């Protein structure tokens, strides 16, 4: 019984590919100092800026 | 214990419950053990690791 | 998913055995009380 | 109604128990060395009743001398070396006294009610039917007949009945669990001299009988009578010490035009002499009894139980109230019977069947277990004093008259090798802890098998399974 | 045997054209499961094409999809309109002496509230997405478990077409369930029978058959009603919507103003005036179990009668439930009318159904 | 009342306990739902002075009451033999010793000069609260409306109304199909046939009453603590 | 439905007879505990197929995704239906 | 009241083994019920994406949806062959 609740509820969790793009990283040694660099993740596109 | 006389008195409606026997019950301490070892046990998350 | 689905499938097996075997058990006891049951009847009075 | 009920609303006065204890003369027992007990408790009087007890019961058959106890019993009445049965008769009634044998399943008792100076002649006659009887073969194919008519009846006797049923359940596989006069197989074909001569060879022994008297008697008289008459008495194999082995279970005859339902529920307990006999009494004088005419007047927490039941008006938030027409309870009875190494202890009750598929039945083992239970777990002390006061009350309520006394003090005797005084007893009882009674009630009780029989329309009687399953409780 | 199909059941002749309610219902269930079963054969759920084919392909492409669409909508403000008036019949007859039938009511009210939810989710418009995502805000405030139970239930950390599929799922299937519970109902109903405009122990003498009279009373006043309710389907058909429902949801972008249906205004009230989201959360579970009369369970109780302070009363509760839904989503804009909101809603918690007779005893 | 003169001489009061009649707790428990929460608590309560009251007959000055009046009934029969017939008064007879009377029964001719000004609004408003709920009206005493229902019934009244007598069951009857009959059409009995306050008996509370206390009286008295 | 009937007729057995209530059992728990039995050996027995004969209760061709301009070249339904099937081959 | 529980219906001492078809028809059922519950929460109908939906989506990016499909087919299966056993068995 708990294995089968467990699953059960287990086939509503998120799917790999949304566990996927979740995470993303970016190399911020490349953006110099005062300078503001767009990119994109998650479709929201997303400002680093070298405050 | 509540000090008042606020319960209608019926001629045989006495000792009603739908757990067991009145005036045989174990102190409720004696679950402790029980309880503990059910939520350790239950709380957990089983994954099959598919890739 | 074939190495995950052949393991799964070994140890539902196993573990369905075990409650099986108990339950059968059980069963089998509960049983006792009705195979053994033993019947008398009065005879009447025949000339 | 118009007129009120100011009990409702008035103080009343409780009557406290008192004991009254009255000392009696001590109870002088002496014995041959041949080993036959001469026990006599002597008392102001006119009148007393001599007799001899034997410790052979219906217990010690197999199936094949089954009833034998029996047909010893009425074969001892027809005649001796000496003696004829008129002549036997003509001695009796010319002391103006009647001849009494009782036979159960453990012991047996010839007595006779006399005056003080017909002593010697009623030992005299005891003695001689006892030890010298013919047991002739022709008179054995003469009394088949009585005995045949003498079943029939007794197989009327619903309570008996029961009773037998009981036993039969509860012991299968030895003597203890067998009809006292046997099936009719046995009385009319199977018992022969053979099988009676065997068994009074096998169990009238010295070390096994004992000589009482109570009442206007000497002790002295009746030890010289027994030297004289027992004092030759074999000294043969001592009493038979096996297994009897309780087997839990249910017996259930149906017969659906019988007015009233019979219901006995009984559990495993050690014996006679075990050291929890007083506290088994004691259980026995908790649980009480009630009879119909009380009413609601039930003195203990299991009649009350049971009986609150048919009163309560049963009334809940989301179900129509379901009130008892009436009271169908017509009694209930707590009753203990031991055994020199067993004992069954349990609840008797008689009750209408109800209509057809009620649940009248139902409740009433239902409340009963419940109850069984909940003393198991724990009992108060106003209801300890109160059985203790009530097993003190019967243990003096048994003994009214010369015959009464005369039996307590030969089963006594047979059961424990000698009689315990009343004060003595007493001092025991008023030792006795509400916690050592709680634990021998659940000793017992609590998940054990129990052993049902039932006489009537079973259709509302629970089954065994079911109240197998209700000696235990989930959060217990 | 036509006689014994009149005498199955017979009732009390106080029953005033109020006793319809129930019927009215019922009829709208039927309309919002057979419409509901329409649309559902044209649906697809996914935040890709599903406001597409509810505005392209089921209402323009069929006969009358639009009209189906309408019924749908209108059904339920309907139905919600004469639930409501069902349960103030119901409290101003003093009828939560009826316990089970109470009791399975309330259910209903609850399983009813669920559907309207869920169904509206299904339009993937602006208020369909911002009205889930503030509703699962407020599931996020638990303690201890908060956000597991957040992302489980949307399936990840926004809400998509898996999302989609699970509330068109327990959409199609909870009205079933509401089926199987009205049933219970009537059957609790009929085992207790009903109340009338005044209470009485009536014999089969003071009786009347309940067939053919009150069928063709329920006829007439449903006729009545369908014509109110078609005055809505031709006329005014989104009377009571919200146009922002109209735009496809864009999760970047933030409606000016998220407010539910008029039928969940009263719960969403509760909402804004608890400042802390666990004490809300704590505040609607007792709001909702205490609708219901499952305590005392062993303890005896009975229910006396009503008079006139107790209606007087019930017409109070109303007026404040309105007003508190008005200013519930007015504060977005005007801040003083948090006085007004939080005085409305204390009124509501306060309000006296059942009256105890246990208000009145000795001390020890 | 027509009680007040025994009352008189007993050292009780002549009101009504109609009057007298306060809160003296905080929180009413057990909570009771389908109340709202708040309302759950019972620190607001709203009270139209027309309640039951039945627990209040849990008290030792209504039992004193009652054996006062009940040994005056016994003097009597001691002092002429009648005891049968004193113990057989219909409980409207005021030497009953569980006679009750309804607040309305006394409000026209009380004494209203021992009544706090809040006694007297009480008066007041028992008179004109009467007056608004139209059961005079319709031919029927207020005790007519105290009847049990299918689900949780009220166990004492179910035996309130076996107790009375076969006539005044009939009669009760036989109001409450009249006023049925009449209510099917709102309709009201003539305006000369309105029920007099006075004439509003309380016959159903003395058998109320008294059911309540034969009920407790197996409480107070247990075989035993764990007894059913 | 179906149970309702059938507990309001009780169930044949292996042979039918008419029965009082001292010659019948008690339904609770002994049955319950035999059907967990049973229950439990027929899904070892389902559990056998599911994890390592999966797709021994099917056709291939149902694994192509649909091609409305190519048929099958034998058309044929699961194994359950199969005897209507035949009822429609064998009536021209 | 467990006594009361017990004797709410009783049945023949002849039940044999082959008297729990209808059980395992039941447990089938059930099992059925839920892997469809589970299986629409993730199915999308249309010519377009249907296919796709169940083999690129239910099968591969849950943790046991290939598990959940499987469970749904065997028992429509097995739910056949116990219904004709237990037909075979009435008749
Ligand atoms: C907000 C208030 C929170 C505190 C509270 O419960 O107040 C109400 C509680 C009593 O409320 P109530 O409605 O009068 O209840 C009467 C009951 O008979 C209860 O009366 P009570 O005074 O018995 O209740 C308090 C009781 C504890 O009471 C209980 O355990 C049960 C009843 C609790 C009250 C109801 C629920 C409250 C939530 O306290 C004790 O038992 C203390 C030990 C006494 C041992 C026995 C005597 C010595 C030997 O205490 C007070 O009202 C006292 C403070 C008053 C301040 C304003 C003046
Ligand atoms: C997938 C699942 C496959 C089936 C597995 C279950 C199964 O085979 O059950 C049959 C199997 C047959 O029972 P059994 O093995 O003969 O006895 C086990 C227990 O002694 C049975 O103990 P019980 O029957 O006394 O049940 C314990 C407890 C029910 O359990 C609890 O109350 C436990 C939770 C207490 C706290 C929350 C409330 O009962 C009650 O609460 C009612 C007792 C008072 C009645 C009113 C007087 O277990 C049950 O039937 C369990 C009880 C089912 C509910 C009715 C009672
Ligand atoms: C030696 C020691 C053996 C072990 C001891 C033993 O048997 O203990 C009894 C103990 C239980 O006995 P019981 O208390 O009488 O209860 C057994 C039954 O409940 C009750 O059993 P029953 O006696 O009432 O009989 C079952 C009855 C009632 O039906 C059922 O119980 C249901 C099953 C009926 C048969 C199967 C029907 C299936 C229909 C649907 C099929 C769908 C297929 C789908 C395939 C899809 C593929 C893609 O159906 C039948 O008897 C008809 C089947 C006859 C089979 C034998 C036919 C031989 C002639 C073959 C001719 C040539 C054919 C072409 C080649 O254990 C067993 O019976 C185990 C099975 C033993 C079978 C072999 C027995 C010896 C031969
Ligand atoms: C919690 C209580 C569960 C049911 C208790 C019960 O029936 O016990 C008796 C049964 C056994 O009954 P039984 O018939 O073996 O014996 C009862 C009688 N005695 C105790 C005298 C032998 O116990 C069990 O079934 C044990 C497991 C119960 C389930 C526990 C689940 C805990 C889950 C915790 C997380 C959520
Ligand atoms: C303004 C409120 C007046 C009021 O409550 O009066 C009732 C009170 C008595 O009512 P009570 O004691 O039943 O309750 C007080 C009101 N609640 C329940 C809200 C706490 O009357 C008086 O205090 C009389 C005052 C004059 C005589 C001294
Ligand atoms: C099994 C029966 C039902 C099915 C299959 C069903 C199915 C659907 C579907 C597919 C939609 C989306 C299409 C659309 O939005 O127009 C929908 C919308 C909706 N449903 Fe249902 N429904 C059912 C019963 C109900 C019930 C009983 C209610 C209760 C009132 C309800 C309330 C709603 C609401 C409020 C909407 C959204 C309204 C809107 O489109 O603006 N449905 N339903
Ligand atoms: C799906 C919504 C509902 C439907 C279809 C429904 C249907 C009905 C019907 C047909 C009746 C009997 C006829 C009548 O008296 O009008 C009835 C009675 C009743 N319903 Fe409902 N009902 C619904 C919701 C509710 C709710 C939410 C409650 C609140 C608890 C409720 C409480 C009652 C009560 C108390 C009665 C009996 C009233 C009386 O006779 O005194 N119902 N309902
Ligand atoms: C979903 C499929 C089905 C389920 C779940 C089901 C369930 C049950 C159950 C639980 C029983 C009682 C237990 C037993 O005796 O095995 C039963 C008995 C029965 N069923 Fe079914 N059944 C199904 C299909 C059928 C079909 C297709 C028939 C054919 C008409 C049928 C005819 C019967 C009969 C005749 C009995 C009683 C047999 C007897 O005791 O004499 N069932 N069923
Ligand atoms: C409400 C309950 C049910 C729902 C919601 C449901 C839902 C679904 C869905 C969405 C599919 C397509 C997904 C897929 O093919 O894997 C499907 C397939 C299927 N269902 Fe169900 N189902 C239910 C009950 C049943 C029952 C009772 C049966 C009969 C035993 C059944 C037999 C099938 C079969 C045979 C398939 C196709 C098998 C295959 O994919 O090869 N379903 N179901
Ligand atoms: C109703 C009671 C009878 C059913 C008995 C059958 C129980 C299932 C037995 C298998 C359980 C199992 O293997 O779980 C272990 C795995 C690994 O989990 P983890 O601890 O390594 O994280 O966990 C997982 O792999 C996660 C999900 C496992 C799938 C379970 C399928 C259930 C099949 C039910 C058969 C009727």
């Amino acid at each position: 019984t708990r294995v089968t609740v467990v699953y059960l509820m287990s086939q509503f969790m998120p799917s790999k590919s949304s566990l996927a793009l979740a995470n993303i990283e970016v190399d911020i040694g490349d953006i110099p100092e005062g300078k503001t660099v767009t990119i994109m993740w998650q479709g929201k596109p997303v400002f680093l800026r070298k405050r | 214990i509540v000090n008042r006389s606020t319960f209608f008195v019926v001629k045989g409606h006495k000792n009603k419950g739908l757990i067991g026997i009145a005036g045989a019950r174990h102190n409720p301490l004696v679950w402790l053990p029980t309880l503990a070892l059910g939520g350790v046990w239950a709380w957990r998350w089983a994954s099959a690791g598919t890739i | 998913w074939w190495d995950e689905r052949k393991l799964l499938g070994y140890k539902t097996i196993a573990t369905l055995a075990v409650i099986a075997v108990s339950s059968g058990y059980y069963n089998r006891f509960l049983s006792g009380l009705w195979r053994s049951r033993r019947l008398a009847f009065r005879p009447f009075n025949y000339s | 109604m118009t007129t009120p009920s100011l009990s409702s609303i008035l103080r009343h006065t409780r009557p406290i128990f008192k004991e009254t204890l009255r000392a009696a003369r001590p109870t002088l027992q002496n014995a041959l060395p041949n080993g036959f007990r001469i026990a006599s408790e002597s008392k102001d009087g006119d009148t007393c009743t001599v007799g001899v007890w034997i410790d052979a019961g219906s217990r010690w058959e197999t199936e094949k001398n089954n009833g034998v106890a029996h047909f010893l019993e009425h074969m001892n009445f027809k005649g001796t070396g000496k003696r004829s049965r008129q002549d036997i008769e003509f001695g009796m009634e010319k002391m103006g006294a009647h001849l009494n044998a009782y036979t159960s399943r453990e012991h047996t008792c010839y007595y006779v009610k006399c005056f003080k100076k017909d002593v010697p002649e009623a030992v005299d006659i005891l003695a001689d039917i006892l030890l010298n009887s013919k047991r002739t073969e022709q008179d054995l194919d003469a009394e088949r007949q009585t005995i045949v008519q003498e079943k029939e009846d007794v197989e009327a006797r619903i309570d008996e009945v029961l009773m037998d049923h009981l036993h039969s359940a509860a012991f299968e596989g030895s003597g203890l669990g067998l009809s006292i006069l046997g099936p009719l197989e046995n009385i009319q074909k199977s018992i022969t001299k053979g099988m009676i001569d065997d068994f009074v060879k096998t169990h009238y022994t010295g070390p096994r009988m004992a000589l009482v008297g109570s009442g206007a008697v000497d002790h002295g008289q009746l030890c010289d009578l027994a030297s004289k008459y027992f004092g030759a008495l074999p000294t043969g194999q001592p009493k038979p010490s096996g297994f009897t082995r309780f087997l839990g279970g249910d017996k259930r005859e149906t017969n659906q035009l019988n007015p009233l339902t019979h219901v006995a529920v009984a559990f495993q307990t050690p014996g006679i002499s075990h050291p929890d006999a007083i506290k088994i009494k004691v259980l026995e004088q908790l649980l009480g009894s009630y009879s119909r005419d009380k009413g609601e007047a039930a003195y203990s927490c299991f009649a009350r139980a049971i009986v609150m039941d048919f009163y309560d008006p049963k009334v809940g938030q989301f179900f129509r109230p379901n009130k008892a027409g009436h009271n169908p309870i017509h009694s209930l009875n707590a009753f203990w019977a031991p055994y020199s190494d067993v004992g069954l202890l349990g609840f008797y009750a008689i009750a209408e069947p109800g209509k057809s598929y009620g649940h009248e039945w139902e409740n009433i083992l239902h409340y009963a277990m419940r109850e069984l239970i909940r003393v198991s777990r724990n009992i108060s002390e106003e209801e300890f004093e109160r059985a203790k006061n009530q097993l003190k009350l019967q243990t003096m309520l048994q003994l009214d008259g010369t015959t009464n006394i005369a039996d307590d003090i030969g089963r006594q005797v047979l059961s424990f090798g000698a009689r315990v005084p009343l004060a003595s007893f007493f001092e025991q009882l008023d030792a006795i802890s509400r916690e050592d009674l709680i634990r021998v009630a659940h000793e017992y009780f609590y998940d054990k098998d129990p052993v049902v029989a039932v006489i009537g329309d079973t259709d509302n009687v629970p089954e065994y399974d079911a109240l197998r399953a209700v000696t235990y409780s989930v959060d217990l | 045997n036509k006689i014994s199909l009149y005498r199955s059941y017979s009732t009390t002749i106080l029953l005033s054209p109020a006793y319809s309610l129930g019927f009215c219902a019922s009829i709208f269930i039927v309309i919002q499961i057979i419409s509901g079963y329409i649309l559902a054969s044209n649906y697809i759920a996914s935040t890709n094409e599903s406001f597409n084919i509810i505005h392209n392909v089921i209402m323009r492409e069929l006969d009358t999809g639009w009209l189906i669409r309408f019924n749908h909508i209108n059904g339920c403000a309907f139905l919600f309109i004469v639930i409501y008036m069902h349960i103030y019949r119901s409290l101003y007859h003093n009828s939560i002496t009826k316990t089970s039938v109470w009791i399975v009511g309330i259910i209903m009210y609850i399983l009813i509230c669920g559907i309207a939810f869920t169904g509206y989710s299904l339009v993937y418009g602006q208020m369909s997405l911002w009205a889930i995502v503030v509703i699962c805000s407020l599931v996020t405030a638990i303690p201890f478990i908060g956000n597991k139970l957040l992302i489980l239930i949307w399936g990840g950390n926004i809400v998509s077409s898996v999302t989609l599929q699970r509330i068109f799922c327990i959409h199609y299937l909870l009205p079933l369930l509401l089926i199987l519970f009205i049933i219970i109902h009537l059957y609790n109903l009929h085992n207790v029978n009903s109340t009338g405009d005044n209470y009485f122990i009536n014999n089969r003498y003071d009786r009347i058959n309940f067939y053919p009279l009150l069928l063709i009373r329920d006829v007439f006043i449903g006729s009545n009603i369908l014509i109110i309710y078609n005055i809505f389907v031709y006329y005014y058909s989104d009377l009571f919507g919200h146009p922002d429902n109209y735009v496809p949801a864009n999760p970047l972008v933030t409606p000016s103003e998220i407010m539910p249906e008029f039928y969940l205004l009263p719960f969403y009230a509760l909402i804004r005036a608890i400042p802390h989201k666990v004490l809300g959360i704590i505040i609607m579970v007792l709001f909702l179990l205490s609708l219901t009369n499952l305590y005392p369970i062993y303890f005896i109780r009975f229910y006396n009668n009503i008079n006139i302070l107790q209606r007087s009363l019930l017409l109070l509760l109303l007026l404040d439930l309105v007003i508190a839904s008005k200013l519930c989503l007015l504060i977005n804009h005007y801040e003083s009318f948090y006085l007004l909101l939080i005085l409305s809603i204390l009124c509501v918690l306060s309000h006296h159904i059942y009256n105890t007779s246990f208000n009145f005893s000795n001390s020890i | 009342m027509n009680d007040a003169p025994i009352l008189a001489k007993l050292g009780l009061s002549k009101v009504n306990t109609y009057y007298f009649q306060r809160r003296k707790h905080i929180f009413a428990l057990p909570i009771t739902i389908p109340n709202f929460p708040l309302a759950a608590l019972g620190i607001f309560r709203s009270t139209d002075m027309f309640e039951e009251r039945t627990l209040e007959r849990y008290s030792r000055d209504e039992r004193e009451k009652t054996l006062g009046k009940a040994a005056l009934l016994l003097k009597e029969a001691k002092e002429k033999g009648n005891y049968s017939e004193l113990v057989r008064l219909d409980p409207t007879d005021p030497r009953h010793p569980y006679y009750f009377e309804h607040p309305w029964q006394s409000a026209l001719k009380m004494d209203t000069v021992s009544l706090t000004p809040y006694q007297q609004y009480l008066r007041w408003h028992c008179l004109t609260y009467r007056a608004m709920h139209e059961w005079d009206r319709q031919g029927l005493l207020y005790d007519d409306l105290m009847q049990p229902k299918a689900l949780a019934t009220d166990p004492f009244l179910e035996e309130a109304i076996l107790r009375l007598p076969y006539n005044q069951r009939v009669e009760r009857e036989r109001r409450l199909s009249r006023a049925y009959d009449l209510a099917l059409r709102r309709e009201y009995l003539p305006d000369e046939d309105c029920i007099h306050p006075e004439d509003d008996v309380a016959y159903l509370h003395p058998y109320y009453h008294m059911v309540v206390d034969e009920h407790r009286e197996q409480h107070e008295n247990p075989v035993d603590v764990y007894s059913r």
